[PDB]
């Protein structure tokens, strides 16, 4: 028997969910194979409709106390909910009673977890965080525009085979992923040091790996593991490392609110 | 007689529910909604030209790289900037990487279940599985010791009584048509699709940055650096990576994928003859290699009565004739404003008030083009490349035809396209071609850099004060795409992008016409309401993008 | 009688040299020789001991790890420090995961082409070739299209001209039995394998910090930081992605390896007739998992005369019969001092006066145990654990000889185990049991951090006065390799390694006894002198590595 | 299509630096071996041995005179006239001028060749020296590393055939795209150095944080190289430092094989 899971989602791009197509420890085929039962999710459920909701019940039921909820994307609350509805009611409500049996709550990427752009400018639909429509449980934050899905999966894979979350931050994200600045582990900090920066795109500098601080890298104000783990296991691939600053997409209050060339603040 | 919702529409992009009216077993109406509003265009307004790229990508992770693409090429358009060609190459190649990966997912993961019956692929043999792709397919990794791998993971898994993602499937459904041996062969496909588009996906994070959501866009070019002698920059090394990943995706593409789409046609042929949602195509052309944003490898039209002898061709991203016709209504849809406007013109401005069959029941507008219903995707970009006589694309269609034939002893008509698997098959040629797009782009860079051209940006200027209007089209996986930016005293005053899905999933019109989704399901036969299969199986050919739709 | 050279013998790692007195076609007396030295033992000697295994690694990048491992285990029983578990589990997958590689690459690359015939491959059906493995493999890459797929590489490698590693190979050679289908079969599989080695090495590449030659050893312990909840450093994550390659390795070793090497000994069964090397053997236990440097996972001992049934086991490391019985002649080896040495009062000092039959021929030093000959290696180390009543092993050699039954039907008996093909089989048993290994320790290394254990180094003293000696063992891919240092006034007054293919190839002894590889040639057929084929298949089967026999 | 030919000879080498080759992706060595060169001599891999393989060699020099890459890995021992490598009976310097002679290209893969290495190290008790030292009239590029990431010798070859001629060399004859710069002026963990973070004892509180290794002897601040960016294998983030283990300096002379592990780097 595998560990449960249900997921669901909110106001998501799907791109959440897609971070599991590129993972390779585990495979999205061995994630749902052998790893664990993916109950509920409704970008890869065979059931539509009617049956589909059946299999949430049914799972909601059997699994109560034992399953790992997962949402992405945010939760509009505006005008009673409205700005998402999943077989006639609000998705807030579907999270709700899914909260209320789950043995974890994971908010997958910057919407669930702190809102995202989908909160950003105006907020139109009034769009807030897993935490904060849950707040009486705790949520575990896996932020990022979508986060590497590692940071997920090995979150999930700790609970799973030692029985419990791994450590957390103040924010609840995993110190192995999120405990420090990207920037206080980039491999480009020498060049901040020396002062070697690029200023425009394809200039003499960029085009020798230099310091992204003056094109807007927002490294030094956001939390992550981009520097380090970087992305898709291919090696040496995250944004800095192919020329363009970090956005700050992990961080509330920098990406999607900060432009792309504004500066960002150095501790 | 009886009234259906399917709510959700489940192996989509999206939060999507779909209603018919039932008479005599056939769905006589129905109706398309989009169940989830962001409002991406208004979080993006009042911010910088240059910004907007990073934001409004995050419309869909589905179709990643595609908004940002449109969007940059939206601002490039209001600007007069003419993006370096080394740019386009590597913007063509995430797009051309990007789509394979969208496109084998979207016939694996999001719709092979419609059409294949998990249960029954236990009673299979094996040994028979395979002896039936001889002289179908080259493809290595057909044996009966493949397939029995795979039926031992599904009896596993069965057995397990933890069924998850397959559970509350319809197994045993009277509409499923595959014999035992080739649903086995659709699983076993199924699982091999997984690694074919890991590996389109890694040519695009090494030069996006990552995926999803890439980050190597500018308004004015790239931010790769191309340096075949720095270190820690875009050099041999790094595109020779890139090249190994190109190289890997053909043979799925050709022996698995393509094959599969004929088998399937072979074992449905009446799935050739429903499913029509409109008359009208369009698609714009694709993958510009010039140094003037032109030249593209793919072509574009406009196809109208299904005549495409007489289909009128679009060759530019800044023709009038195709910018002038475009308009959306919110007549159906939960907005304030209903009268056709053009997108440059557009507001959004909310206005739920629930579901009303007569009234407004979705969130996706509904584009025209001049006043007219038109479906785009795959198939509008099939039709079109047709009409244009493409030999390219001629040929591809040709090898499916003739799969079809050595399977069926029949043959394929254009008129036969029109339909939910001539949809499926335009999709499968377009992942097809893209290969050779990768290789063309591939090549080109590498000749482009070896003459000494390391380009990749220039800077650009935006005036603080005038009104500049700006339109980025792409041909996305789902049909053509379009970005509209209107900037006035340096920063965003309008953004309206109209996406391809909600062409397709747009409700009834400013003239209560019915757009292509509605369209394509009336005549569709239901053997049960309460488990309505042949509606998602036509509903999924259009490969629905909800978070594209309604953004 | 005939003299034959053979030099360079190639498909080795190193630089050796094979002459062959040959009477009436068989060869009657044999001289190896290692033709090149470093003098690594030299270059390491006077420096601190901490030191030495980052330089005594370099004496072999083939077998990588090994040196490594072997030197820090030489320094930690000189100093007497007990090395934490952790930092066994993790120094354990190295090994075994290394091993993996090594074997697969030497059955294929190394080895495959001295039974398989390229052109003969080009003659074959590949639907006879698939058909041959029905019921022998359930492997899922044996179709006749993946074996198409390698047939017309192997044509246009041909067509080619350029035949490169291929040219003027032994095609046709009358001692070449193997049918078309069954050649075809072997080199898909020479080319499947370099994917299974690729993901061997990145197991140790992730706890290695690279490979070839790995980053992460100490003498106390290991350099990797156990911190489930720390970035940067050897977290869930990384584990998580070690065990992704661990669980990728069986099935190619079960289902492709295990089965060749049951194919090759069923085509070729005069092989388990000859190329006997000794009547000794010796493995040291291997894989220590407590905190004491002890309780291994596989077991060691002496075999003398063959006779299995009363072999004396070997459990501990510092065992002072298996310390006390080790020397080294120079008698036959261009060095000065000629008696026997033991390791710890060794000396290498060059005297090289050219080759002599009767003198001295080779960089190689002559080993004895207890002043007898004695062969190390997978050979031996099989023999042992049969000899200890391993069931793991009985069972493992079960399988290769009912595979070979299920194709001759014959048995083997241990006696031909004792020959050409039995070393082999012996190597292909030890890779099958090593993937037990890695899933063993694997679980272990979880389960220990689970339990709060996160201790993996023991900082060393070294008293800077005194003088002091330690010895290292490790069973090696080729067989049982010791290090021994003595430390005097801090720093390495004497290094001295006993490598396993010195045991194998060192050249005649203090007593003019013949060592294995120069013992397993007497005997040899040779149908054409030019071309001794048949000598280099019973060296081969060796794995000579002469970086290694000579340093 | 026509392969570009190559020669590889080894002289005192562990073959490390062809082993690197089972490692690479882009090209695998299967792909090399097949599409990307002709490797018309390699002893580790070639079916000829003895007479047949050293036919092959005499044949590869004289049809392929002027066009083929010649690529040594290990050191030349010049002590005692040429007798610590000796191949078919001759020294490895003689094997090694003669097929330089006719080489479009020559390269020294691996510290070994490229400046001595390991095995030229202390005593250095077979006087054994650089591919360069011993062709003095040629241009040797030179790939070091003990062994070097595959791709830093992989992507020079690929220069030379794509685009017919070698990559941009440093003063070393080193390709700047692969050791144009220190490790330490390209370090992800030049923060912690930076803040004084240091880990001084391998398990110790801050090593199980990945702080700087200099105090464990990182000799990343005096080494030239890609090892922080490229690093090894293609799997992401594997290379010693970020396994917990500081730079040895395997790929500069003077450092590597010189300084202990634990001895501290001069840092510019
Ligand atoms: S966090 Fe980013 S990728 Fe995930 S749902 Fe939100 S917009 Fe999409
Ligand atoms: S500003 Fe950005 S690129 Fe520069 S060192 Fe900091 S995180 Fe790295
Ligand atoms: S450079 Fe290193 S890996 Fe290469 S031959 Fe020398 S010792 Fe071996
Ligand atoms: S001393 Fe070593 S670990 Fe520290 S910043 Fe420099 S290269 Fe990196
Ligand atoms: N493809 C795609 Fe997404 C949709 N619809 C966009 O554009
Ligand atoms: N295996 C190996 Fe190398 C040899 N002989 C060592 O030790
Ligand atoms: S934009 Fe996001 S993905 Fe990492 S590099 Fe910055 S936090
Ligand atoms: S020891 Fe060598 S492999 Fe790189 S990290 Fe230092 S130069
Ligand atoms: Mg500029
Ligand atoms: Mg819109
Ligand atoms: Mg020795
Ligand atoms: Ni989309
Ligand atoms: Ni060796």
């Amino acid at each position: 028997q595998r560990p449960p899971v249900i997921w669901i989602g909110a106001q998501e791009c799907t791109g959440c969910t897609e971070s599991l197509l590129r993972a390779t420890h585990p495979t999205v085929e061995n994630l749902v194979l052998e790893t664990i039962s993916l109950e509920y999710h409704e970008v890869l459920s065979a059931a539509f409709g009617h049956q589909v909701e059946e299999n949430k019940h049914n799972a909601l039921e059997k699994y109560k106390g034992q399953y790992v909820l997962v949402v992405d994307g945010s939760i509009p609350l505006k005008d009673n909910g409205i700005y998402c509805m999943v077989a006639g009611e609000p998705i807030v409500d579907h999270i709700r009673k899914a909260a209320e049996g789950a043995a974890a709550i994971i908010a997958i990427g910057s919407c669930s977890a702190w809102g995202g752009v989908a909160a950003a400018g105006v907020n139109p639909t009034g769009a807030v965080s897993l935490q904060e429509v849950l707040p009486g449980k705790t949520v575990i934050n896996i932020p990022g525009c979508p986060p590497n899905p590692h940071n997920f999966l090995a979150t999930v894979a700790h609970i799973i085979t030692y029985g419990k979350p791994p450590k957390l931050d103040d924010k609840n994200r995993p110190t192995f992923a999120y405990g420090r600045l990207i920037h206080e582990h980039c491999e480009r900090r020498p060049h901040f040091d020396a002062g070697r920066f690029a200023k425009e795109f394809g200039d003499e500098g960029h085009r020798e790996g230099w310091c992204l601080y003056h094109l807007g890298c927002k490294g030094p104000e956001t939390y992550g593991n981009c520097s380090t783990l970087q992305f898709c296991d291919v090696g040496g691939v995250w944004p800095v490392a192919i020329g363009h600053p970090c956005y700050g997409c992990n961080e509330e209050g920098i990406g999607f609110h900060k432009g792309i060339h504004q500066l960002a603040n150095v501790e | 007689s009886q009234r259906i919702t399917i709510d959700p529409v489940t192996r989509i992009e999206g939060h999507l529910r779909i209603d018919c009216e039932i008479e005599n077993g056939v769905v006589s109406k129905a109706w398309a909604s989009g169940t989830m509003w962001r409002g991406m265009e208004e979080i993006v307004k009042n911010r910088d030209p240059r910004d907007a790229w990073m934001i409004v990508q995050r419309i869909c992770g589905v179709c990643t790289t595609t908004h940002a693409l449109s969007s940059v090429r939206a601002a490039e358009s209001a600007l007069n900037i003419d993006v370096p060609v080394n740019a386009q190459y590597i913007r063509n190649i995430i797009l051309a990487a990007h789509t394979t990966h969208d496109h084998i997912v979207h016939f694996y993961q999001l719709s092979a279940l419609d059409w294949v019956d998990i249960t029954s692929a236990l009673q299979a043999d094996p040994t028979k599985a395979s002896e039936m792709l001889k002289g179908v397919s080259t493809w290595h990794l057909n044996s009966p010791e493949e397939f029995t791998k795979v039926q031992n993971k599904i009896k596993d898994l069965v057995a397990s009584g933890q069924l998850g993602i397959f559970a509350n499937g319809y197994w045993g459904h009277p509409a499923m048509k595959l014999p035992p041996e080739v649903n086995l062969i659709a699983v076993a496909h199924y699982l091999q699709a997984l690694e074919c588009q890991r590996d389109a996906n890694r040519v695009v994070a090494l030069l996006g940055g990552k995926t999803p959501h890439i980050q190597n866009l500018a308004v004015g070019g790239v931010a790769n650096p191309i340096n075949l002698d720095g270190l820690g920059v875009l050099n041999l090394e790094r595109l020779m990576y890139i090249k190994s990943f190109i190289d890997k995706l053909s043979d799925f593409v050709e022996q698995v994928y393509k094959v599969d789409t004929a088998v399937i046609a072979a074992f449905y042929p009446e799935w050739l003859t429903r499913g029509k949602g409109a008359v009208n195509y369009l698609s714009v052309p694709e993958f510009p290699t010039d140094s003037k944003n032109g030249s593209f490898l793919f072509p574009g039209g406009y196809i109208e009565n299904a005549d495409l002898s007489s289909y009128r061709p679009i060759t530019s991203h800044s023709d009038e004739y195709l910018i002038k016709g475009i308009q959306e209504s919110a007549k159906h849809s939960w907005y304030k404003d209903e009268a056709p406007q053009a997108p440059w013109e557009g507001t959004t401005i909310p206005a739920y008030d629930g579901w009303s069959d007569d009234g407004k029941y979705s969130w996706v507008k509904s584009p025209t083009f001049y006043g007219k219903t038109v479906e785009v995707g795959p198939l509008a970009n099939m039709l079109v490349k047709l009409a244009a006589g493409r030999e390219s694309t001629q040929n591809k269609l040709n090898e499916i035809v003739a799969i079809y034939q050595k399977l069926t002893g029949n043959t394929l008509e254009v008129a036969q396209l029109h339909s939910t698997l001539g949809r499926i098959i335009g999709r499968t040629v377009h992942c097809c071609e893209l290969q050779d797009i990768l290789q063309n782009q591939y090549s080109a860079l590498i000749t482009n850099i070896g003459k000494g051209d390391h380009t990749t940006f220039v800077k650009p200027n935006i005036p603080a004060t005038g009104e500049f209007k700006g339109v980025g089209f792409l041909e996305a996986p789902r049909g053509m795409l379009s970005h509209w930016m209107v900037i006035k005293d340096g920063i965003i005053s309008n953004y309206q992008a109209v996406v391809p899905s909600t062409w397709n999933s747009g409700p009834r019109n400013f003239n209560d016409d019915v757009g292509p989704y509605e369209q394509s399901l009336v005549g569709t036969p239901v053997a049960d309401p309460n488990k309505p299969l042949e509606v998602v199986r036509t509903i999924h050919s259009f490969d629905p993008c909800m978070a594209c739709a309604v953004h």
